[PDB]
């Protein structure tokens, strides 16, 4: 019944575990004695000097293409004197291969291209691929990170420089990529599709119909239009977006996704075709899509129509009268600006003979041959037709429509959105240049770059706590945010996204329109903090603020159409900088690659290589000056033993080896826990609960115990323990449950922030934060232990808990389910006490249910916010105060709540929780009060024009729940060759307080059966039974 | 005596007549209606036109000021809202209570007089 007191002394536990285990008063003691340095600034200067780098990047990205294209230019001079056709099949070179520096898929190199032959080159073609070799060596030597360079010519052979034995099984036909596309056509096409499968069309036919629609997807951009039509026998639009069926939309990743399986639900009908709706439908349909593009006209509109002997005839010149008339005055209401191009489906026998001269009427929109009269004194842009059969290239043939559109002869460089790389294994980016010799086209030239090396200076800007960077195109695509998923890891092109979305903020549109027109310029605005991202929150300098500044300082790079913006969160009040500083290290300094030394004592901690002997000190990819150069190439011993020395260098005298500014300022800064933690544990009766501690920095600093090896990639400042730490400034933060990175399951861990003066308590401040780690079951023990109350039975009828500021529970009388039985929210206060969750949302001011959109895998969150701020003691208000009281208080000094529940008798109580998604019961509207567990809607975008399907939808953006991480691997050789780092014998524990917490045991209760209680509940290693369930499936492979 | 209808989510359901305490022992319209009100999410997600009504019948049952006796709805009704809404209901963790079963109800049989509104 009383739980203030039980709080208090809770709240002790938390301290003790935070001062004395983790070292959070010791660390903050240290970082208030230190110096800083104060800099002001509005990030003019900041966005200056970083534009300069990538400014330097794309410079010698567009002396490649450029000296590319000066190269086979002149190549084609010496073709009109000799015979510049030699052939080097790609598939033809088999004496190694290898993987230096991207590539790293079966490649040879070294001064021999190779070549791709499409079925349409003739003997004579033009292969300048003899002479290039001497040029394209020397672009990669003197250029590294470049990934490909390649030239494709229009006659269509294929001559890349780092010649790789690939797709071998047929012909790369890259004269119908979208790369070559775009460059050769640079107009935006407002490209329409239209499909008829009707009129008996048989099934051998219409693979060729819905394979040809597939090669029009796959081969345009995002600055091309794209709609798809059916039958016509009822215009049948796609059915995936409302704004399908009125516009024509941008052919997005998104668009080309939804129109590609839309092309493949196609089956026959036996209705005859109404061609003259079709048509007319797609003449409405680019009629109604604004004028052109608004966009510097280059807009070029062409229908395409796959068909074959529809005929009818009784009413097959009636046919045929019906759609070359509305042709005719459609067109004529546009001023003859719509192209038409055809195509047949022929089998021997359907089509005959005389079936495709509707068809080149069609084309050549032959109106006066059936009488209707071309009231339009302009003229008509003749179309053309094709025949197509299960023989027939469907890239070769239907992928070069683009060839029957106007070249305008435009010779500029174009520069390629993300996108995965089709010769290789990961995401680049791509410049490119068409060839021009007088009036003839000769092909492209084009540099692939890794996406991450491109964007290796916007990625991991770290140049003040108080800024951040992004970078966008002069459309408005965001290319790189700090929302965003870091490119390393990517395997698929991500959702590019409007900036507008991820800089969700009010009052941001006026800055948006100034950073798409001015190339350079600075402007501040002043944003309330209750309506705003965590981004700008989490660098505010000044406590108590109900409104803030933010400077957004821009400049577009030059030659190329992005743009370069820095935020600046608060620029009148300074951001300091740590001063260097010359402690001498008082213990060796240990770098986290223990495979590389193997000279300290090693041991196996869960999935990891560690060490008991002393912490480790990681360098995250971030820290370096070429952050990408520390992810791709591999690091040896001979760097270790390099960083090593110039991190514990007291002489101020080796120079720097690749770190980056404040890197080696925070090693020695935070090089004083360790003699904390090593003192801790000589004497701590918590070593066998606590599955390690840490400490973090901004500039990529993070020293572990146990100190163990981790990925490259690993970047402690977007994990969830840091950022819910900088939320909670100088509260102890409780986080979980998660799944850890090491191996050792669901986690909770209590997380502090560390400032650069006890005066100035803001989340701006910040210099690093610690964290601690506890197994699931910790913090039940901690709650059987220190509260009696929790023990008048075995947590049925009278409950414990403690639940963080999300809704979240780290302290549990159940906590098994875990695994296919269960909602995905199970650990959330709506699904395991379902009356006391329907309650407090009664109570004013404690809980606020929000809304936050997530445009990287396109849904809509929901979730809670208990303020922390709570004071006193919350009980029953409106639901069960007689069969189930509760009494509910935060336990003081940090962000979690502790609870008692008495159920008395049952009640009745429902929390909406899927079972089977994350969906939630309601898509419609949200209520604040209305109880359900943590679920998703997905978000209504309209891809037609790039915005939020709905206006009434404003909420801001979730800024980070980025799951991908490479959970570090653990093999055969190093399995048995060492043994667990600790190894307390979980069989010799036989009650459930002495197994609860403990780090590699856990308290089966289920036997192997699936749900079935134990007559038998006995303590055993994690391994033995997951969750409590005797035989569970590992929680990694889920 | 019958006394008027409070819950608001059982108003407009084709009658505002009822008595306490009902099946469940309710003594209050205030304690009936937070307990019938943990359907709400359920019944503005449309899973049954039959829902609001079957839910309303037994925690605000009718009360007729000439009929002195028990009124409760037709088994039809009972299967025709747990035939939409059950299979959603076990997918979002909501349960019919045990006093809900549609067997407890009398059928379309005997001269046992219930409340279905599509046989009327
Ligand atoms: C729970 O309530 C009962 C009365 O229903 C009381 O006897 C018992 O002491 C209570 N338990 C606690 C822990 O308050
Ligand atoms: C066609 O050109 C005329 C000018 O001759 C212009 O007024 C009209 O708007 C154009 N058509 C469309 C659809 O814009
Ligand atoms: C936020 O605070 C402002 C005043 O600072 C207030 O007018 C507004 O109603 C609050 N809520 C929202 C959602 O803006
Ligand atoms: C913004 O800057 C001005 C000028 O320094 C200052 O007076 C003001 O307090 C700052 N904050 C807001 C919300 O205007
Ligand atoms: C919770 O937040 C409100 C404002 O949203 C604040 O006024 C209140 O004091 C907070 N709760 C407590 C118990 O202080
Ligand atoms: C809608 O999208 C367009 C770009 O297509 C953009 O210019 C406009 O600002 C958006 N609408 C709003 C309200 O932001
Ligand atoms: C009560 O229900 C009757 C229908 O049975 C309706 O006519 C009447 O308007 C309702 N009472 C009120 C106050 O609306």
């Amino acid at each position: 019944f009383s739980i203030l007191d039980e709080a208090q002394v809770l709240a002790s536990q938390m301290r003790r575990l935070a001062a004395e285990e983790l070292g959070v008063v010791t660390m903050q003691r240290i970082f208030n004695s230190l110096v800083y340095t104060e800099k002001i600034s509005n990030g003019e200067s900041e966005v200056q000097q970083l534009a300069k780098k990538i400014r330097e990047k794309f410079n010698r990205y567009l002396d490649v293409v450029n000296r590319n294209k000066q190269v086979v230019e002149a190549s084609y001079t010496a073709h009109l004197t000799s015979p510049l056709t030699a052939i080097q099949d790609c598939c033809t070179i088999p004496p190694s291969m290898m993987e230096f520096d991207g590539n790293f898929n079966t490649n040879v190199s070294r001064t021999v291209s190779c070549d791709r032959l499409s079925t349409t080159v003739n003997s004579r073609a033009f292969n300048p691929g003899r002479d290039l070799n001497s040029v394209l060596a020397d672009n990669l030597k003197s250029n590294p990170g470049i990934k490909w360079q390649y030239f494709s010519s229009e006659e269509g052979i294929f001559t890349v420089f780092p010649a790789h034995k690939f797709r071998c099984k047929g012909s790369y036909e890259h004269r119908s990529r979208p790369i070559y596309v775009s460059t050769v056509r640079p107009q935006s096409k407002h490209i329409v599709v239209i499909l008829d499968h009707g009129a008996s069309v048989t099934d051998t036919q219409l693979q060729i119909a819905k394979d040809a629609a597939q090669v029009i997807l796959s081969a345009i951009d995002e600055h091309d239009k794209i709609s798809v039509l059916t039958v016509a026998d009822a215009v049948r639009t796609c059915s995936l977006d409302q704004c399908y069926k009125t516009y024509l939309s941008p052919a997005t990743s998104e668009t080309k996704r939804k129109m590609s399986t839309f092309v493949s639900s196609v089956k026959p009908s036996d209705s005859p075709t109404q061609h003259a709706v079709g048509f007319h439908r797609a003449f409405q349909l680019i009629r109604s899509t604004s004028n052109s593009t608004r966009f510097q006209a280059n807009t070029d509109m062409v229908i395409i129509y796959l068909s074959a002997g529809i005929t009818s005839k009784d009413s097959s010149e009636e046919d045929k009268k019906a759609t070359l008339r509305v042709i005719n005055e459609e067109n004529g209401f546009l001023n003859n600006s719509v192209m038409i191009l055809t195509y047949a489906l022929m089998n021997d026998g359907v089509t005959g003979l005389k079936e495709l001269a509707f068809l080149r009427d069609l084309a050549e929109q032959n109106s006066g041959k059936y009488g209707i009269p071309d009231r339009t004194a302009l003229p008509v842009i003749k179309g053309s037709m094709m025949v197509l059969n299960q023989l027939s290239n469907l890239e070769t043939t239907v992928g070069r429509f683009y060839t029957n559109l106007p070249n305008r002869m435009i010779d500029e460089a174009v520069f390629s959105l993300p996108f995965s790389d089709e010769m290789g294994d990961g995401l680049i980016m791509t410049v490119s240049k068409p060839c021009y010799f007088g009036n003839l086209l000769l092909g492209i030239v084009g540099v692939d770059v890794n996406l991450a090396y491109i964007l290796e200076d916007v990625t991991y800007y770290q140049d003040s706590l108080a800024s951040y960077t992004f970078l966008i195109d002069d459309k408005g695509y965001t290319l790189m945010h700090p929302s965003l998923t870091r490119p390393y890891l990517l395997s698929e092109p991500p959702l590019h996204t409007d900036i507008i979305h991820y800089e969700n903020i009010p009052k941001f549109e006026l800055v948006r329109q100034n950073i798409l027109s001015l190339p350079l310029g600075s402007q501040i605005i002043t944003v309330p903090v209750n309506s705003s991202l965590s981004w700008h929150i989490n660098k505010l300098r000044e406590t108590g603020k109900e409104a803030y500044n933010v400077s957004y300082a821009w400049k577009m790079v030059q030659d190329t159409s992005f743009i370069l913006c820095i935020v600046v969160i608060q620029p009148e009040i300074p951001v300091k900088q740590l001063k260097n500083l010359n402690t001498v290290p008082s213990s060796k300094l240990l770098y986290h690659r223990l495979d590389l030394l193997g000279q300290p004592s090693a041991c196996l901690h869960f999935k990891q290589l560690a060490t008991l002997e002393s912490p480790t000190v990681m360098l995250s990819a971030g820290s370096f000056s070429s952050p990408y150069e520390h992810l791709s190439q591999p690091e040896t011993k001979r760097m270790v033993e390099h960083y090593t020395a110039y991190l514990s260098d007291n002489t101020r005298l080796i120079a720097n080896p690749g770190l980056k500014f404040s890197v080696r300022n925070e090693v020695m800064a935070t090089s004083h826990v360790t003699d904390e933690w090593m003192t801790q544990m000589e004497m701590s009766s918590l070593n066998t609960y606590i599955v390690r501690r840490y400490i973090a920095t901004p500039n990529g600093v993070l020293r572990i115990y146990p100190g163990s090896l981790m990925d490259k990639a690993f970047d402690p400042t977007r994990r969830q323990w840091y950022l819910h730490a900088v939320a909670n400034p100088g509260l102890i933060s409780l986080t979980g449950p998660y799944l850890d990175v090491g191996g050792a399951g669901y986690v909770v861990t209590i997380s502090h922030t560390i400032h650069s003066s006890s005066t100035q308590l803001s989340s701006g401040h910040t210099v690093a934060v610690m964290g601690i780690d506890f197994t699931l079951r910790y913090f039940y023990k901690v709650l059987m232990d220190l509260l009696p109350v929790c023990n008048q039975d075995g947590g049925n009828k009278i409950r414990c808990f403690i639940m963080e500021d999300r809704g979240y529970l780290v302290a549990h009388p159940t906590l098994v389910d875990p695994k296919g039985h269960a909602p995905l929210e199970q650990q959330h206060i709506t699904h395991k006490e379902p009356l006391v969750a329907n309650d407090i949302l009664n109570h004013p001011n404690f809980v606020k249910k929000n809304l936050c959109n997530s445009f990287s895998d396109r849904t809509v969150q929901r979730s809670y916010k208990f303020n922390t701020s709570l004071v006193g003691d919350l009980t029953n208000l409106v639901h069960g105060s007689h069969c189930s009281k509760y009494r509910l208080t935060r336990i003081p000094g940090t962000n979690a709540f502790v609870g008692i529940v008495n159920e008395t008798c049952d009640s009745l109580a429902f929390c909406a929780c899927s079972m089977v998604d994350r969906l939630c019961l309601n898509c419609h509207r949200m209520e604040q009060n209305e109880c359900e567990c943590p679920c998703e809607c997905p978000l209504e975008v309209n891809e037609c024009t790039g915005n939020l399907t709905n206006a009434e939808n404003r909420n801001p953006s979730c800024e980070v729940h980025q799951e991908p991480v490479t959970y570090t691997a653990i093999d055969p050789g190093l399995q048995d060759a060492l043994q667990q780092c600790v190894n307390s014998r979980c069989n010799q524990r036989m009650e459930s307080g002495d197994c609860f917490g403990v780090l590699d045991c856990e308290w089966c209760v289920v036997d192997s059966d699936g749900k079935t209680h134990l007559d038998k509940s006995y303590c055993a290693p994690q391994k033995e039974c997951f969750g409590g369930i005797v035989g569970a499936k590992s929680p990694y492979v889920d | 005596v019958c006394q008027e209808i409070t819950v608001p989510m059982c108003r407009g359901i084709g009658y505002n007549l009822t008595h306490m305490p009902n099946q469940f022992n309710h003594d209050t319209q205030d304690e009936a209606g937070l307990e019938v009100h943990q359907f709400w999410p359920l019944v503005e997600i449309h899973c049954s036109p039959d829902l609001r009504f079957f839910l309303c019948s037994m925690y605000t049952p009718i009360c007729l000021p000439d009929y002195h006796k028990p009124l409760p709805p037709c088994r039809s009704v009972c299967e025709r809202a747990k035939a939409g809404c059950s299979p959603l209901m076990r997918q979002y963790g909501f349960a019919w209570p045990e006093r809900m079963s549609c067997d407890r109800l009398p059928v379309l049989d005997a001269e046992v007089l219930c409340m279905d509104y599509n046989r009327s």
